[PDB]
């Protein structure tokens, strides 16, 4: 179990960590999170007290180095940074832990959710969509736009997730257009899959780190991203048997975490009615329509 | 974007554009098989493809061999149209080929967008007029070659005849929507008005009677009275 101290926290904010959170007072005496799960990435994130405008976070894995938080007063936020002095970080940790001023990761020993929302999420694919590659964790916040949005401004700033266009010269063989355009398979297996993912499992990695950046900042264009790697699946007459499974799985869990107060932002009526019951693979995600439907009618 | 009222008369400007229109390519009859099952029989078809200010009308016949073994014909219809389209375009040298094309019906836009995609710049667009360019098929001399092909087959036409000697590209077009639109409200009727006059003769090389002035404008007044007459007729008014 590893450990995110905190210098201090001088301005009220509420504090998340996964699909956990808690609120901070103004100068309470707050000195971070404990019992963080390893194994899995994991992501901390702020939504100050005084401006709930700009959710913003830090994705990290705690065998990746040291971490801690330490409030910045002149760009005005809990900024995250590497401690290399590792006996010292250990003293400090040690001290703040004898002292009980941190809380506690509050995973329920029967609770897979989190293991289930990030099996495929890796940091270094992460650091290669984020980029700012001095440091080992990534920033993220409500506002940032990603590479196809400012296609249709700050290159640094942005979210560098693959492209995906259904008309599209990548997407449509000359000669195959009517086959190409209503059955997305060359697109999914050929281009997206063997060219460029060369597996399912950086597919689903991305596909799932979408739906997190989605859901935790309300990154609009992550939630375009989401919806467009389902969509290209439900879209493809071929897809391997075991991706199909794997991928009701993955938006089960995903459904199921969803806060249903944000239902109405987070999910595109268009592509869930398509893909559950118009697409190709409609009979195909058991788990994840019965869950649509039982949580989600109205949508449908 | 959309083409509508209040952008009509740029249909007449300098910008090269076309009309698409699919609404005769896959044709019909539906008949009674032996067992009392209901069939269907293809006949040949077009694509309308009309510039608005010259009057060229690039007719592709669709001869029934192409729906030869194919499922979902009225799918395939518009991906066929577009795939023509592409074609033609693609076989106009660079400065005849158009900055737009418009399409009648909003089931066509994916089908020719991806069709054309190698042409970012060719806008493809909808409109909100209802054109009535499917009465094609009500002029005789078009109606004859589609319903003769025995094989695929391209055939070019000036749908304004010589009448642009005459009056203007909006004119004409004017003109041309309203003899549709009355042969698509009641063809015999409209046909009687063009032809019944002996003494007035359609050219070898023309679609149209060779009306003059005035008499284009009573024809243009026989036009206006039928479609409102039909418009009373069918709404009882
Ligand atoms: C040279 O400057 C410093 O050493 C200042 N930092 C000391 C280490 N601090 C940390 N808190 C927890 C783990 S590491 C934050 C402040």
């Amino acid at each position: 179990m590893n450990t995110v101290p905190f210098t201090s926290a001088p301005i009220e904010v509420t504090i998340g960590i996964d699909q956990y959170s808690f609120n901070v007072k103004e100068n309470q005496p707050f000195h971070g999170i404990k019992d963080i799960p390893i194994g899995h990435v994991h992501v901390i994130h702020f939504q100050h007290a005084d401006n709930s405008s700009m959710r913003y976070g830090y994705w990290f894995d705690c065998r990746m180095g040291n971490f801690y938080i330490q409030y910045d007063p002149k760009d005005g936020l809990y900024k995250m940074m590497e401690e290399r002095d590792g006996a010292k970080f250990e003293n400090i940790v040690h001290n703040f832990k004898e002292r009980q001023m941190m809380v506690s990761y509050p995973k329920i020993d029967e609770d897979d959710t989190w293991y289930n929302l990030t099996e495929f999420v890796q940091m270094d694919k992460i650091r290669k969509i984020v980029r700012k590659d001095e440091n080992q964790f990534s920033y993220v916040d409500s506002s940032m736009t990603t590479v196809q949005e400012n296609e249709l401004s700050d290159p640094a700033h942005s979210l560098n997730y693959t492209v995906i266009n259904f008309k599209s010269r990548e997407a449509i063989r000359p000669g195959h257009e009517m086959e190409d355009f209503l059955d997305k398979s060359y697109y999914l297996n050929t281009v997206m899959l063997q060219g460029i993912f060369k597996n399912s499992s950086n597919y689903f990695g991305e596909l799932q780190f979408a739906f997190l950046n989605a859901m935790f900042f309300g990154n609009y264009g992550s939630s375009l991203q989401w919806h467009a790697m389902i969509e290209l699946i439900c879209s493809s007459a071929t897809v391997p048997k075991h991706m199909l499974d794997k991928l009701d799985e993955i938006l089960y869990y995903q459904i199921k975490t969803l806060p249903e107060q944000y239902s109405d932002i987070l999910l595109n009526e268009r592509v869930w009615n398509i893909c559950l019951y118009s697409s190709f693979q409609k009979n195909s995600l058991h788990n994840t329509e019965k869950i649509m439907e039982n949580k989600y009618p109205e949508l449908l | 974007g959309a083409m509508n009222s209040s952008n009509y008369a740029e249909l007449f400007n300098n910008d090269i554009k076309l009309f698409v229109d699919d609404t005769n390519v896959y044709r019909v009859t539906v008949h009674k098989t032996f067992e009392g099952n209901v069939a269907t029989k293809a006949i040949n078809g077009c694509i309308f493809t009309l510039n608005p200010k010259t009057g060229h009308l690039f007719l592709k016949i669709i001869h029934t061999s192409v729906w030869a073994g194919q499922k979902r014909l009225s799918q395939l219809a518009k991906w066929k149209t577009a795939e023509e389209v592409s074609a033609l375009v693609r076989s106009l040298p660079k400065e005849e080929q158009p900055k737009q094309i418009i399409v009648t019906r909003k089931a066509m836009l994916d089908p020719l967008e991806v069709h054309m995609l190698d042409f970012p710049n060719i806008a493809i667009r909808p409109t909100e007029l209802r054109l009535p360019f499917s009465a094609a098929m009500s002029i005789d001399k078009l109606s004859d070659v589609v319903m003769k092909a025995t094989e695929p087959q391209m055939v070019l036409f000036n749908i304004y005849d010589d009448w642009l000697d005459r009056i203007s590209s909006y004119t004409a077009f004017s003109r041309l929507t309203l003899l549709l639109r009355a042969l698509k409200t009641n063809e015999e009727s409209a046909k009687m008005i063009l032809l019944s006059d002996p003494t007035i003769t359609i050219k070898s090389y023309h679609l149209w009677p060779s009306f003059t002035d005035e008499q284009w404008i009573t024809i243009e007044s026989q036009m206006r009275d039928l479609i409102l007459t039909e418009y009373g007729r069918k709404y009882n008014v």
